[PDB]
């Protein structure tokens, strides 16, 4: 999973 | 979802994705029923004989996705939970019945394009629309097949089967509270949800006033997509009661 | 009062792609 801000 | 397609941008705007933070992975389905209360599988946030049992500060909710995987910049929004509430009659000793909980968030979403509430149904709808044959909507981020992830959302269409057909392809008790769907062998068509998809919803679209209802919330089954076997869905209708005394309440 | 009425679909009267397929096993 990308990375969430 | 197993042999189902991507779904179109905002095709499902009430579908939420519970996101475990550590480690980073998909949870569970669930699904927008306001600005502040998601709708979802018990068995998504608690299953002792697997050692599940997440609590408040464990996840988040991501709202108005169709990427599994991205961050979907300026379209998702980001949710953290301010309460979960799982039906007292949850049964995860044997058959997942009452397989329903929900969770209020800390603070309400703002609809969007992507971002919008499935309709409840009333004793109606239920009548009207949760009979044998007749199709609804399965949505999810699930497993592609049985034994991988897809790039995004995808939705299978599927019948609901009659009571006793459910009953007689299973060892597991059935319950008033639990019906199946998805096609038989000599129907030819495929389509099943799968690890990952639980708590997603089932919906119908109303021939009467055009609206979306969530009649079902994906549960359980054996396997995936096989031949003879049917996905098994609590009755949202028959467990509203429970729905709208958490949210009197709460 | 809007639950169940999709901005891109039934707000601006356009359909997906399969719902057909809904609305025709709805015979009764
Ligand atoms: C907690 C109940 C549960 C059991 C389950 O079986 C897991 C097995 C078969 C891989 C192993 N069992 C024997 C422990 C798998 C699930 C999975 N959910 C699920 C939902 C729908 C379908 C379907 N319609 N085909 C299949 C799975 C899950 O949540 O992991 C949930
Ligand atoms: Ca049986
Ligand atoms: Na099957």
């Amino acid at each position: 999973f990308e990375e969430i801000p | 979802i197993v042999e189902g397609s991507d779904a179109e941008i905002g095709m499902s705007p009430w579908q939420v994705m519970l996101f475990r933070k550590s480690p980073q992975e998909l949870l569970c389905g669930a699904s927008l029923i306001s600005d502040r209360w998601v709708l979802t599988a018990a068995h998504c946030l608690l299953y002792p004989p697997w050692d599940k049992n997440f609590t408040e500060n464990d996840l988040l909710v991501r709202i108005g996705k169709h990427s599994r995987t991205r961050y979907e910049r300026n379209i998702e929004k980001i949710s953290m939970l301010e309460k979960i509430y799982i039906h007292p009659r949850y049964n995860w000793r044997e058959n997942l019945d009452r397989d329903i909980a929900l969770m209020k968030l800390k603070k309400p979403v703002a609809f969007s394009d992507y971002i919008h509430p499935v309709c409840l149904p009333d004793r109606e709808t239920a009548a009207s629309l949760l009979q044998a044959g007749y199709k609804g909507r399965v949505t999810g981020w699930g497993n592609l097949k049985e034994t991988g992830q897809p790039s995004v959302l995808q939705v299978v269409n599927l019948p609901i089967v009659e009571r006793p057909v459910c009953k007689d392809s299973t060892r597991i008790r059935i319950t008033d509270n639990m019906f199946c769907a998805g096609y038989k062998p000599d129907e030819g068509k495929r389509g099943d949800a799968c690890e990952g998809d639980s708590g997603g919803p089932f919906v119908m679209k109303s021939p009467f006033n055009n609206r979306w209802y969530q009649m079902g919330i994906v549960s359980w089954g054996e396997g995936c997509d096989r031949d003879g076997k049917y996905g098994f869905y609590t009755h949202v209708f028959r467990l509203k009661k429970w729905i709208q005394k958490v949210i009197d309440q709460f | 009062a809007d639950c169940g009425l999709r901005p891109l679909f039934e707000k601006k009267s356009l359909e997906d792609k399969t719902e057909r397929e809904l609305l025709e096993s709805y015979i009764d």
